């Protein structure tokens, strides 16, 4: 099982950005996705949990939601700090396999 | 604060074997699982294996028949053993911690990596 | 020996009348118990996790997650009123008795039969049953109460209620420790709440084994097992109910006007203006002495948070309440939190000729008026200016936390040092009789499941198991399952339960409520034309007693 | 007595669970909910209540001023994560006579929070109230969650 | 020492509403009697009784 | 609480628990009652307020 | 009779406390034992000779050549710790006791069932199991110890460790006399080393039969056999360990410079020049009094030639050593000669649900510090000129006989009149409990296999056998195997082993090592979801005691 | 006055022990330092019901 993400998403400073991850009833329909941030060449950072909570210190700009077999990450008030790569992560309970998405590159205009 | 440090990167032949190690600190090591996630050059993250408190392990279908992962809670260390390596295994391998407290056989139903290390490079080539 | 019986069948009830209005009720129960060999001879640690049902936001109450040890042993449980009393016995007890004591309990197993099953190789299947005179039935009595207490009335798994129908013992299991978290949600919650099974705490592990804790007796077809008489130390159980709420305690007000003609609208009047009255109130800043405001000795009943679910290490559970709802006697549709609901099968009351997996159910509405009618509660400011204005009163029709369906009485607790309440009434036939007291340092004032609670100890649990019947190919080093001859046992169980009851006295001019047969319930107590039977439920605390 | 499992696992692993088998509204047992057929582990009757919930970090006032409302039991999940030790877990502060390393300089006391092994606490983030009707799945208006102001 | 209770709380049962009793009096009423409230019993009597 | 400017949490607040200590009601001279009868309930109140 | 049981199953452990801190530990063990009729009713004299394996030069240590007598009897051996104690009882013993005494042993066989197997002539095979009520089980107790002592723990062939798992006895066989010569060699050795089995010396032939030496009891389905209580005469077994080597005996040197600050490198200094110190040494030609050279009362432990193989008439065998290696407690990879290695199967601890013929193994690392660190030793010339020159010191680095892999410590023995050593600790669950003393004029000081050694004699071996069940076509003049009805027996074994133990006392400020359940080992002590069980090895001498 | 415990279960229970981590909490420092670390007391489990 693999998750699906769009290759890239573009937004302009101060606007709203949405990144979408698609899965199945087996992976995202039971355990929602968790979103990660990766600066070029750096270790990933967790942004939003599967329940919509954020790690301490993450701005409220970042938010997530789950509907059916698809999950989305919403970045509000896009700043220059957000130019990076983002990934969706979910775990398959039926098989016991952790599934990452293909990744999406975010472009700030 | 939680901190992780990896090691063990090297260059090996297209049919060799290798072993990697991480050292952790700052939390109740026995309560949280530790996982190995790799990233091929220019590609996305890929999960390799994970091990929980009692020694129970989970392997992705890509490495399930080749690799092995282990812990030592008395030393806050996690090891990964790789055998029958192939070129596709070339990647930087990242050591991470789970947000959720799971110990025994019935883990891998909810995983979310909350802290990360620095990564180590694995290269498989002639 | 092989051809000699080791006991007698007795399902009689005896009423020996002692001096001073006391009766010695002896209840004998005899059953034919059918026991198959266990599916495996091993102890299993099994974990249930219905993440599919709980992953639906708002279904957090349907959580079934738990860990348990599944044992090869079976439990012979007779802790239900139907095992001992038939409807006539119950009618006698609840019509003629005022209080009920639990005295003693003994049981025995006799006339053990062990058989084997062999299937022919004939193309049309055929099978034969043979006696195994040398096979043994393993029997263990946990007289020291070392094993976890697992009363079967909770799962409707006691012995059957019919003397003429064979019964089975419930396979035995007990809870193994686990840690679980389930963050609640509602239809429309954004994201998937945290729904995780955490594992097991090593500091709480307890793997119990019957072999290592209890002596085990091997019974052949000519052997018998008797437990001995155990004597209880419980408090008496009342067969009377209280109707008095706080409004019915003490001296009523003097009516300076009384009606001069009978009729529905011909009321009496106190005749004293309310702020000009005499009496005592617990409200130091008002002169109004009314029935609602006059001082009473104490409280009868207590408001509790209803359908409140509390979380601990093992997950959510409903907050228990000791009394039923108010107004439920008048309208059964209003029966809710506190009115116990029983679901049971064909061994325990459901019409025996019915087909299907759907159980028979009833909600037990008790006669005692110790409940609350939350739609009639209200808080108001301490100033107590009447008539009260909107801003100075909290009504049950008022949203708490922004919710139109949650009001203050859902999170309301009025239990205090002044609360008075009764023990739960017995429920015939599916109600549990006695329960073990918690081994906590500080103990609950009552149990919601049984009217009798055992202070020091009460009788050990009786476990049975067909002894292994191996073939000639056994190899203990094999990883596969044990090769056993298909063996099963039929044995007779007899128990004696002794009660002490006090005959009632007529204190009032009027007659009291009594249980009787009538044209409507006439055919709930006799077999059908094809032999079907049912045992409907009966109320226990029929007679009224004065609270104060 | 746990529920009888009609399906048992045939292999070892983290995904091999046991199943009760009986549908939830078709089950047998005793509940204190006279208006529903669901017999579940969260709804089945238990003899009594182990522990209680208390108002946490509640300060009450009397003639002498405000004081904390005491609690007899610790928190839930404190053993899992010591950073969650809170109301109910006694915290002891002491000096060099009574345990603090005797060779250390400074006026700062040595401290520890005591996390008892007894599981009688509560996980208030897991509690909820819902309307008496008990229609499932519960809708927003008919549930009071710990997430609600 | 002591407890907090819902004050001027009226609870209903089969027979109708009644005030929830409280086992102790108010605080600060000793200094200013105008604050005597829930928990401080009030007695009304005639010429035979004082 | 509940949107009411005149009702606060203390109105619906109960802190009775296993750590509560309280005294029995004092005699009230002359109008106070002297003795009272115990309730015929199975579980009895810890005191009577009258 | 046929249908009356002749015994009760009991597998409890009782801790009866006595005066002065002594506990009477009574361990009860009960098993179901499955016995098949022997391959043949005749005694055999069988010679094993693995010339193929030892024909390869360098494989001499893999010699399996011997001669044995294969008897038709089977041995019911309970001489292993796991037969009597579960992990919890072992925890209690090893954590709360200081010494253990072996008191008494008794066993009884009850509830004998003999069954026969019949196979149908139907084209699809099928078979049925019938009771043979007149069949007998032959039981022999060798109370006089006439037969060779063949304890089964050495081959991992004792009774199983699980009360709920049926067990089997081991087919009994004993050694015959043989003469063997096997000249050692190595890869690259020219020619074929002498590898010859020489036969039997008539002066040493001893052919024992059970029938001619022991009374045999014929047990039918209604019979029981009880051995009677045997009483031991062993020495106490210590549940404490000693840490003091020679370097930790006596009065440490006075430090004239104590450290002024905390730290790992903030050491203390004696402050007296080494050649100007006061004390006693056995070095009469040197003024240096140093911790290595200071006199000590005696020697703790001794050095022995490790992986030494000695040859006698019957062939090469390893020279045993009473103590384990040094440094093995810090690095498990250094466990070698002296640390016992236990290889066992699914009856005796291996996870019961695993397939395959590979056994479970562990190497026991005792807590006692009586061993040696051979790479830390050296010998230097009697002159004692320091620093020592190459020609005046023999190091473990230096060769012996021109071999780069053999050093003087391999051929080194330091046992003498000053050697002090400890008894072997109990090994749970796979260790022997008791052993018989050698019938030599001069006896060994300790046995390396069982903590208890029986001075005079101790309990006779129990032998079982299914009596031959002949068909109607028996002919003793025929040379072919006797034609028997395929018969197997299932009987219940119950044993009682009684110890006396002393409760320990705290002698130090600090707490001591204790065995505990932790999150790492949590699931070694509970069953799996499919019933799998394992028993893991536990240490015994956890607490320390001062040697001097 | 205290009662000795009994083994009720197949598995062992939680016990207090000295280990490589807590070792130096029970012995003095090279300059005479002492400390007493807190220790739990209800280690063993008992069945409530």
């Amino acid at each position: 099982s693999v998750l699906t993400q769009p290759t890239s998403v573009s937004g302009s400073l101060g606007q709203r950005v949405t990144i979408s991850c698609s899965g199945s009833t087996n992976n995202i329909g039971i355990v929602g996705a968790s979103w990660y941030q990766q600066l070029p060449g750096k270790a990933p950072k967790l942004l939003v949990y599967s329940d919509g909570n954020r790690p301490s210190g993450v701005p409220d700009r970042f938010s997530g939601s789950n509907s059916g077999n698809s999950a989305t990450l919403t970045i509000t008030g896009l700043q220059a700090e957000d130019e990076a790569d983002y990934y969706c992560q979910s775990v398959d309970p039926t098989l016991g396999v952790v599934v990452f998405g293909g990744g999406t590159h975010l472009t700030v205009l | 604060e939680v901190q992780l440090v990896e090691s063990g990167g090297d260059l090996v032949k297209p049919a060799g074997s290798l072993r990697l190690s991480c050292v952790a600190s700052g939390f109740t090591f026995s309560s949280y699982g530790m996982n190995w996630v790799r990233q091929a050059p220019g590609k996305g993250l890929q999960w390799v294996a994970g091990v929980n408190s009692g020694g129970f392990t989970g392997y992705a279908d890509a490495v399930k028949g080749r690799f092995t992962i282990s812990r030592d809670n008395a030393k806050n260390t996690v090891y990964l053993q790789m055998n029958s390596l192939t070129a596709e295994d070339t990647a930087v391998y990242y050591c991470a911690k789970d947000r959720y407290y799971c110990t025994g056989d019935y883990c891998f139903n909810l995983i979310a990596f909350g802290y990360w290390g620095q990564g180590t490079l694995v290269t498989v080539s002639s | 020996g092989v051809g000699i019986s080791t006991g007698t069948f007795n399902n009689q009830t005896e009423f020996k009348f002692l001096e001073n209005g006391w009766v010695y009720i002896t209840a004998n129960s005899s059953r034919l118990v059918h026991l198959n060999m266990p599916e495996s001879e091993n102890y299993r640690r099994v974990v249930v996790n219905n993440l599919d049902k709980t992953a639906v936001n708002g279904n957090m109450a349907l959580d079934d997650t738990h860990a348990e040890i599944v044992t090869p042993w079976s439990l012979v449980d007779a802790n239900a009123w139907g095992v001992w009393f038939n409807p006539g016995d119950w009618q006698l007890i609840v019509n003629t008795m005022s209080e009920l004591h639990l005295v003693s309990f003994e049981q025995e197993i006799f006339n053990v039969v062990l058989k084997t099953v062999s299937e022919s190789a004939t193309q049309p299947p055929t099978k034969v049953y043979n006696n195994d005179l040398t096979a043994s039935l393993m029997v263990a009595l946990d007289s020291n109460n070392t094993m976890p207490f697992t009363p079967a009335a909770m799962r409707s798994e006691t012995l059957g209620f019919y003397p003429w129908k064979p019964t089975i013992p419930t396979p035995w299991r007990y809870y193994f420790q686990w840690d679980r978290t389930l963050i609640p949600s509602h239809t429309g919650t954004s994201g998937t709440p945290t729904n995780i099974y955490h594992g097991t705490d090593p500091d709480d592990v307890q793997f119990y084994t019957i072999e290592n804790s209890v002596p085990v007796h091997l019974l052949r077809t000519g052997d018998e097992f008797a437990t001995g008489t155990f004597f209880f130390d419980c408090k008496p159980c009342r067969l009377t109910h209280t109707w008095q709420t706080n409004r019915a305690l003490g001296l009523p007000p003097f009516l300076n006007s009384l009606p001069q003609s009978e009729g529905g609208t011909n009321f009496g009047y106190i005749g004293v203006q309310q702020d000009k009255r005499r009496g005592v109130t617990q409200m130091g800043n008002t002169n109004y002495i009314t029935e609602a405001t006059i001082m009473r000795p104490a409280e009868v009943g207590y408001s509790a948070p209803y359908y409140s679910f509390e979380a601990s290490t093992q997950g959510p559970f409903k907050t228990p309440i000791a009394a039923g709802r108010g107004g439920a006697q008048t309208d059964e549709n209003q029966a809710a939190d506190g009115d116990p609901r029983y679901a049971f099968g064909r061994q325990h009351g459901q019409k025996t000729t019915t087909t299907g997996e759907t159980p028979e159910r009833f909600t037990y509405i008790a006669h005692q008026d110790t409940g609350r009618y939350p739609e009639g509660d209200w808080i108001q400011n301490i100033n107590f200016n009447l008539p009260v204005t909107d801003d100075n009163v909290l009504l049950p029709t008022d949203p708490i936390g922004g919710k139109t369906g949650i009001n203050y009485t859902n999170i309301f607790n009025t239990y205090g040092p002044l609360t008075a309440l009764n023990n739960v009434p017995p429920v015939y036939p599916n109600g549990q009789i006695w329960d073990k007291e918690f081994d906590t340092d500080l103990k609950p004032r009552l149990h919601v499941n049984a009217p009798f609670v055992c202070q020091n100890n009460c009788p050990g649990q009786l476990f049975v198991k067909v002894a292994p019947n191996l073939t000639n190919q056994y190899d203990p080093d094999a990883s596969a399952n044990m090769s056993r001859i298909v063996t099963y046992s039929d044995f007779w169980w007899k128990g004696k339960l002794v009660f002490k009851a006090k005959l009632r006295a007529s204190h009032t001019w009027n007659p009291i409520q009594q249980m009787s047969i009538n044209v409507d319930n006439q055919f709930n107590y006799v077999p059908s034309n094809i032999g079907g039977m049912k045992i409907v439920y009966e109320k226990s605390q029929l007679a009224p007693r004065k609270l104060y």
